[PDB]
RNA sequence: ACGAGACUCUGGCAUGCUAACUAGUUACGCGACCCCGGUCGGCGUAACUUCUUAGAGGGACAAGUGGCGUUCAGCCACCCGAGAUUGAGCAAUAACAGGUCUGUGAUGCCCUUAGAUGUCCGGGGCUGCACGCGCGCUACACUGACUGGCUCAGCGUGUGCCUACCCUACGCCGGCAGGCGCGGGUAACCCGUUGAACCCCAUUCGUGAUGGGGAUCGGGGAUUGCAAUUAUUC
């Protein structure tokens, strides 16, 4: 309640990683790579989270709710703008992608462009910018 | 074949699309209150039109 | 910095070796005397000679002017 | 019966902040809520100046229907520092003898000539060759 | 007129004709 | 240079060294707390208007920067 | 038969004369005549570089085309100002007499 | 040019009111005496003299080009009284600048 | 006697929302959870029933103004775009979210259009409006 | 009221401009008395325009520095509320006494110039204009990536100068400033 | 004598003038609502021109005074005063081998003139990138960032000979940028009473590169366009 309460977890693995749960809830989930701030403000919405309380004072059955919101979205009431992977070359599958997925996903859309050796792809190749940078002035302890 | 690959650019914008009244350039049309004038022209000819650096 | 031109000194000068009359030691009496005795297309030149005058009309009391 | 309106303005700024009297009560307002309550409430004492330094007695019979429109926030407060001052000393002129409105213009010179007499101060024409008036850009040497 | 120009274009459209 | 490492909530004697002590302090203000009590500094803003509603301590300002409070009166 | 005379110049000499001399005149024929309305400036500001090429340094111009706009309200049928109007015109200001 | 319709236009002349004073109508005097062919050295001081003979305050012809060899010569014929700055550059000077074409070049010629 | 304006004006809505809270007949739109208020925004509001404070704001933006339409709406509620590295401009709230609060007034009925088009605060909820103003304004004599 | 005009709830009198040298340069009593820092403005027109103006206006303009913070009058005359709100609760002095206290015991009474640089003694508006901007600076290397709030560190720079601690970053310039004129003299 | 100043334009003002349903303001009449009396940019006019607009003169000249200084020019500190150094244009003689022939149907003389260096039409380039300079924006936070809330601006622009492309209220569909109707406005009339931002107000975050920081990049979602990949912009 006012004191350090008991069954106090220092640190967590939700989803693989090693978690700091001082932070405030919503954004005790930036640690994890593919969430930050704004779908960890959603997903702690979904579910009746008052989240002033800290996360010394969460139960490990809270976590229950909380992934399955996280890993689907869709069927839990979250829109499809609010997701980072809509109309999919892939699959044609809507989903938030967590931090196992998000190393993946976008190392499938580089040999997407890899293979058929695409001038946007082989800009990756190299280590230029590929959405219409200027290089004449930038990247200068960027590139060796 | 000529004729039609003669006006072959759609004219309605750019400054390429538009052009000077006096000099026939592309570039430096004053487009405020439609002088559309080369700025070079404006400067001598502003006497005339009524413009005057009176401050 | 406010030192009086030639078109302010010698256009007083002219008024009061003519003008010893008309003129006195207050401003507003011999302000609206130039514009009687001067043809001046400038207010700011008026107030520029008319005042000048008076620190000259203060020195006829006082001494003889130069000019 | 005979009537005492008087209407005076007050200027900081760009601000334009006019004051309308008559014959009433303790009351002053500006664009309907009073001197109380008109944030910012940092500067809360700078519309008690024409009120504590006098009293609720010069505001007697006096109703301030303040108009304000244009200027700033701080520029719109001194603005109507200064209005209800000239609006209270304004009606001392005609409608008492002419010994009242000196006895209390002298509280608000010698306290601050704000009060009364606007700033002639405004914002200065931008010039060409750098980005205010008085500045110019950083010229490349070398 | 019908497609009726403004008096910003009427003292410009004088300035122009006569310049 | 020299990180700190603070706390979210209370030790039990810390609240005793809190509500004891700290009504023995005179500026009664988050940052003093998170300083001297060294907590995270978010908490402390918190704690006073318990002890407001508990009937110890007295807001003399409160503001959005610093909130300042002041030990038992002498009456 | 509100007359609404739309008077608008690029000179304050004429502006003056024009909404003067057509109610210094029109006090002798005794017509309930009113005083010229007042419109603000418009500043037509064209800031032009005084250089044609993109050398030396940067002296912009800032020219200043003014343009004003009065009018005047009268109780009166159309001929009884046409008979005043076209008696004595300058180049200056902009005549355009309103019926309604 | 300008879609006018017909009846109102119509078009008068005159001869200036002492037309020795206004300077595009004395740069047309220096224009037809270059491009005659006389040397500049007397097709000016005529002209000058015109405006001494007009009665002018005073003079500024700067005559600006190819003047005898490659390298650019330009001649300023200067005397009487001339104001150049203030707002009374607009309503006493009068700016004239006209382009002559000889067969070696064009001399700017400024009548003010 | 008073209006609503002879009271602090920031507690007012504090008023307002006290009169929602009593409510619960708003029908309120189908999407408040997860959704952004304007395009300059960066998250979502703090509030758990942030269109419960506006909807106690909005009508206190309608006795001040009369005839605020939705486009005016947008105008009131914007702040700094703040785009990271560019300087930051001047942004609307949102068409939509504004909106649905001026089509949400109209059942409980304080709001009413006239000519010229626009919202403005019906003389029904003038009287809805001053007498929560006093409940607040009595607290601190 | 016109028997006493106390800034906000704070003491006009009982207020001594103790240092002789600096009694006619910091205006503080009866006709230069108001309620806030925040007036008009007007002390940058003329030369000596500037020591009739009140050190609590003085002290106001001073801190709204470092660009970020330059036409934040608004901001900081709140400082000096919440600056002065602490220091009769730490110290249990006139928190307007801490400032002239603050000011006199901060103001360094010569400074080297170069006409190895050459030592002259100061104008005490030399010290009114050092002293103000002295522990601001001070209430601002403190404060800078730091727990504590302005109105405190405002309050440990006006406090430690009131006393003659040598607890402030002002006092030990006051220190080092006579310190380094000491020896090129 | 020219340049400087004077000059013209502006900044500040005059409860004196001049005027006005495109600017208002007060009054009453009436309604919204208040507990005898107010608040409302909602209706109409009855007066006036304070605010607002721009006409006209007026006003400040180192004039009053205390010193300064050959007591000459003038400077200074006051004094009462909306203003006691508000600004900007305009700009002398004499020139420079300063810059543009790619602004000109300003142009000499040359180089091209069907193998084009003219011209027209596609596609690319103009952005390319180990790098070294310059001009700037946004930052390194606790005076901040964030989320609600509160509240005031001033320059201004806007339906085009060629010419098509305007400003946008208000109402519907949608979280978003945006898509669709009825109107105004060639404009002190319509957007707009420009509910501008900052700070102010209250929440929240806590000395850690964090909620500082917003670069790089992926997938969508529309607009602009005849078309945007070498992401237009959102």
């Amino acid at each position: 309640s006012l004191v350090i309460p008991e069954k106090f977890q220092h640190i967590l693995r939700v989803l693989n990683t090693n978690i700091d749960g001082r932070r405030k809830i919503a954004f005790a989930i930036t640690a994890i790579k593919g969430v930050g701030r704004r779908y960890a403000h959603v997903v702690l919405r979904k579910a009746d989270i008052d989240l002033t309380k800290r996360a010394g004072e969460l139960t490990e059955d809270e976590v229950e709710r909380v992934i399955t919101i996280m890993q689907n979205p869709r069927q839990y009431k979250i829109p499809d703008w609010f997701l980072n992977r809509q109309k999919d070359v892939k699959d044609g599958k809507y989903s938030q992608v967590l931090a196992n997925g998000l190393d993946n996903k976008l190392r499938e859309d580089l040999e997407r462009l890899k293979k058929i050796r695409a001038h946007r792809g082989l800009r990756h190749f190299w280590g230029l910018r590929v959405r219409g940078q200027h290089t004449k002035t930038t990247g200068r302890r960027g590139r060796t | 074949g000529h004729q039609q690959l003669y006006w072959s650019h759609p004219r309605k914008f750019g400054q390429g699309s538009r052009s000077c009244r006096v000099c026939s350039n592309r570039h430096g049309l004053i487009r405020k209150y439609g002088l559309n004038m080369c700025r070079q022209c404006f400067r001598q000819y502003a006497k005339d039109i009524g413009f005057i650096k009176l401050d | 910095g406010r030192v009086r031109t030639k078109t302010v000194k010698k256009a007083a000068r002219v008024i009061i070796e003519k003008y010893y009359t008309r003129l006195g030691n207050d401003f507003h009496t011999n302000k609206r005397v130039c514009e009687e005795i001067a043809i001046i297309p400038s207010k700011k030149l008026r107030n520029k000679i008319a005042g000048y005058v008076t620190h000259l009309m203060k020195r006829i009391q006082r001494g003889p002017v130069r000019g | 019966g005979p009537l005492q309106s008087v209407q005076v303005f007050g200027r900081k700024k760009t601000a334009t902040a006019v004051a309308h009297c008559k014959r009433g009560n303790g009351l002053i307002k500006v664009n309907g809520r009073p001197l109380e309550m008109i944030e910012p409430r940092t500067l809360q004492y700078k519309l008690l100046e024409p009120v504590l330094l006098l009293g609720k007695e010069r505001f007697a019979g006096v109703d301030i229907r303040v108009r304000v429109k244009g200027g700033g926030h701080v520029a719109q407060i001194y603005a109507i520092r200064q209005s209800i001052s000239k609006a209270l000393v304004a009606y001392y002129q005609k409608y008492v003898d002419e010994a009242s409105k000196k006895e209390i213009k002298d509280i608000l010179i010698q306290y601050d000539r704000t009060l009364l007499v606007a700033d002639p101060r405004r914002c200065e024409s931008k010039k060409f060759g750098g980005p205010g008036a008085r500045a110019r850009y950083q010229k490349s040497y070398r | 007129m019908a497609v009726q120009i403004s008096k910003k274009r009427k003292f410009v459209a004088d300035g122009i004709f006569k310049a | 240079r020299d990180k700190l490492n603070n706390l979210v909530l209370f030790d039990k004697a810390t609240y005793d060294k809190l509500c004891k002590e700290v009504p023995n302090y005179k500026l009664i203000t988050p940052a003093v707390v998170s300083e001297r009590l060294k907590i995270r500094g978010s908490l402390a803003r918190a704690a006073l208007q318990e002890l407001l509603s508990k009937g110890l301590i007295k807001l003399v300002s409160k503001h959005r920067a610093q909130v300042i409070y002041t030990r038992n009166t002498k009456g | 038969h509100r007359i609404r005379i739309t008077l608008t110049s690029r000179n304050v000499k004429s502006l003056e004369k024009v909404c003067a001399d057509l109610i210094r005149g029109a006090k002798e024929k005794n017509l309930k005549v009113k005083g010229p309305v007042r419109m603000p400036t418009k500043t037509l500001r064209i800031t032009t570089r005084k250089t044609p090429c993109g050398e030396g340094s940067k002296t912009w111009d800032r020219f200043q085309m003014r343009i004003h706009k009065r009018l005047i309200d009268l109780h009166s049928p159309s001929e009884i100002v046409k008979q005043i109007t076209s008696i004595s015109i300058e180049p200056g200001v902009e005549v355009e007499v309103t019926i309604a | 040019r300008f879609g006018f319709p017909e009846g109102s236009v119509e078009l008068y002349a005159e001869k200036v009111a002492t037309r020795g004073l206004c300077a595009i109508a004395q740069a047309e005097s220096l224009r037809y005496k270059l491009l005659g062919g006389l040397a500049v050295r007397r097709a000016c001081y005529g002209v000058l003299r015109f405006i001494m003979e007009s009665g002018a305050k005073g003079c500024e012809v700067v005559v600006s080009g190819k003047l005898r060899g490659q390298r650019a010569k330009s001649m300023k014929f200067v005397d009487g009284l001339m104001i150049h700055s203030g707002d009374p550059v607009n309503y006493y000077v009068d700016t004239a600048v006209r382009h002559v074409l000889l067969r070696q070049g064009v001399l700017g010629i400024k009548v003010k | 006697g008073v209006t609503v304006k002879d009271v602090n004006q920031q507690e007012f809505v504090r008023a307002l929302a006290a009169f929602l809270k009593k409510s619960g007949k708003l029908k309120v739109p189908e999407w408040v959870d997860t959704v952004k208020l304007a395009k300059h925004k960066e998250l979502a509001p703090y509030d758990e029933n942030w269109f419960y404070t506006r909807a106690a704001s909005t009508a206190r933006h309608l006795y001040l103004r009369g005839g605020a339409g939705v486009g005016s709406m947008t105008k009131i509620y914007g702040g700094r775009q703040r785009n990271g590295v560019m300087p930051s401009h001047f942004s609307r709230g949102s068409k939509s979210v504004a909106r649905r609060v001026l089509q949400a007034l109209e059942g409980l009925k304080m709001v009413e259009k006239d000519q010229d088009w626009g919202r403005k605060l019906t003389p029904q909820g003038q009287r809805d409006l001053d007498r929560i103003a006093g409940q607040v304004a009595a607290a601190k004599k | 009221t016109p028997d006493i005009k106390l800034f906000g709830k704070w003491s006009t009198d009982d207020v001594q401009i103790n240092d002789i040298s600096l009694q006619d340069y910091i205006a503080v009593k009866e006709k230069y008395a108001k309620y806030l820092p925040h007036s008009a403005g007007r002390y940058a027109a003329k030369r000596f325009r500037k020591a009739q103006c009140p050190i609590v206006e003085r002290l106001t303009n001073s801190m709204m520095m470092h660009g970020r913070n330059n036409g934040k009058k608004l901001m900081t005359v709140r400082i000096v509320k919440h600056a002065f709100e602490i220091i009769h609760l730490l110290t249990g002095e006139n928190p307007l006494q801490v400032l002239v206290n603050a000011i006199i015991n901060s103001g360094p009474r010569e400074d080297s110039t170069r006409i190895r640089r050459q030592a002259v003694d100061v104008s005490p508006l030399r010290r009114v204009n050092q002293a103000i901007w002295l522990l601001c600076t001070g209430a601002r290397e403190a404060a800078f990536r730091n727990i504590k709030t302005i109105a405190e560190c405002l309050a440990d720079e006006l406090i430690n100068a009131a006393k003659g601690s040598s607890n402030s970053y002002a006092i030990k310039k006051k220190d080092e400033l006579e310190r380094v004129a000491k020896s090129n003299r």
